[PDB]
């Protein structure tokens, strides 16, 4: 399948509390493999996956010094946007960046990303053609003209097509088999009281990786989308994930409902029913 | 390897 | 500003008398500054470990707080979050069926 290398960047000013916090977090196929935090006692790039430790001391020193120069660039950027938006030097503000590439099975670039955000709202983004910019407001228009004059879109097309893909394949050689690891969900149904003649049937999916999963409740063969309750997928804390879905059913009609678990680790979708003890 | 960012 | 969404749940299926992990999963909040406490019978738990903060594709941040605990039949647990989006700290109570 396709692969991706993406970097999530955060720069937060905190006037009166110290220097801005800067973070660089890298993901291979949505999996964190490197992270830089300026608030550490020693600010250095650190591997977040054991398979990144084969990379030599020159790689870590090159990335660390690059992050530190990026941090200075963001410190300047936070001051610039105070002028763009006519904001005071006393407030805290956030700059966020998503940067990276999506690569297909043939090794060719599928999608390139360079997206910015200021205080949680879109600021500017590189368009899918990798030649034009989409600016979200008047302040972003200043950045757009500045970047158009300097050919910045030109500079990222070269990085996204060349540098990003080459690093992604280099990282993939060390961690390709690790990223494909899956853990299938273990599932069961629980039974809970409801007022009067109703009961709740809760279908659990536990200990699965990756996080993508689908849980459905069926009366006969009809999916009960409008009537069920479900929680957002959540981490167990040990690397796996959890999710549940529940429906309120009439008392005595529990055996009329079926739960279905769809996960990429399963040979075929799981089918479950409420099962009372002997 | 993350890109070197350009000023806004 | 975006209001945090909170889930309080155990890592393993809860069994009274068996050591476990209680999680407080806080998502969809902006700005990233946040304060998260875990309470036992209304009283702050002193050792609460925090995961590194990450952010999503809609730009909102998320983080996992957890603490070792041994559930009992009558002990009540909760997670309290202070964030600029809300006038008030928000408290979410652990429901062992959820």
């Amino acid at each position: 399948g396709p692969h991706s290398l993406r970097y999530f960047v955060t720069a937060v000013s905190r006037p009166g509390l110290g220097e801005p916090r800067y973070m660089e977090v890298g993901y291979v196929d949505d999996t964190e493999f490197v992270r830089f935090d300026s608030d550490a006692e020693n600010p250095r790039y650190e591997p977040r996956a054991r398979w990144m430790e084969q990379e030599g001391p020159e790689y870590w020193e090159r990335e660390t010094q690059k992050a530190k120069g990026n941090e200075q660039s963001f410190r300047v950027d936070l001051r610039t946007l105070l002028g763009y938006y006519n904001q005071s030097k006393g407030g805290s503000h956030t700059i966020q960046v998503i940067s990276g590439c999506e690569v297909g099975s043939d090794g060719r670039l599928l999608r390139g990303y360079q997206q910015y955000a200021y205080d949680g709202c879109d600021y500017i983004a590189l368009n899918e053609d990798l030649k034009t910019w989409t600016a979200a407001d008047m302040a972003a228009l200043i950045t757009k003209h500045k970047w158009e004059q300097a050919g910045e879109a030109e500079r990222l097309r070269a990085y996204l097509e060349g540098t990003c893909v080459e690093w992604l394949r280099r990282y993939l050689k060390n961690g390709n088999a690790t990223l494909l690891r899956t853990d299938s969900p273990k599932a069961h149904v629980t039974h809970h009281s409801r007022p009067e003649d109703k009961v709740t049937l809760r279908c659990w999916a536990l200990g699965f990786y990756p996080a993508d999963i689908t849980l459905t409740w069926q009366l006969n063969g009809e999916e009960l989308i409008q009537d069920m309750e479900l929680v957002e997928t959540r981490p167990a804390g040990d690397g796996t994930f959890q999710k549940w879905a529940s429906v309120v059913v009439p008392l005595g009609k529990e055996q009329y409902y079926t739960c279905h678990v769809y996960h990429q680790g399963l040979p075929e979708p799981l089918t479950l029913r409420w099962e009372p003890p002997p | 390897s993350i890109i070197q960012f350009e000023h806004l | 500003q975006k209001t945090p969404q909170i889930q309080v749940y155990s890592r393993h299926p809860p069994e009274n008398g068996k050591p476990n992990i209680l999680n407080c999963y806080v998502t969809q909040f902006h700005p990233p500054h946040i304060e998260i406490q875990m309470l036992k019978n209304g009283k702050k738990i002193p050792k609460v470990e925090m995961s590194d903060m990450s952010f999503s594709k809609d730009w909102s941040f998320y983080i996992l707080a957890h603490t070792e605990f041994t559930p009992t039949e009558t002990d009540t647990y909760a997670c309290r979050v202070k964030h600029d989006s809300m006038a008030e700290p928000k408290t979410v109570y652990w429901d062992r069926d959820m």
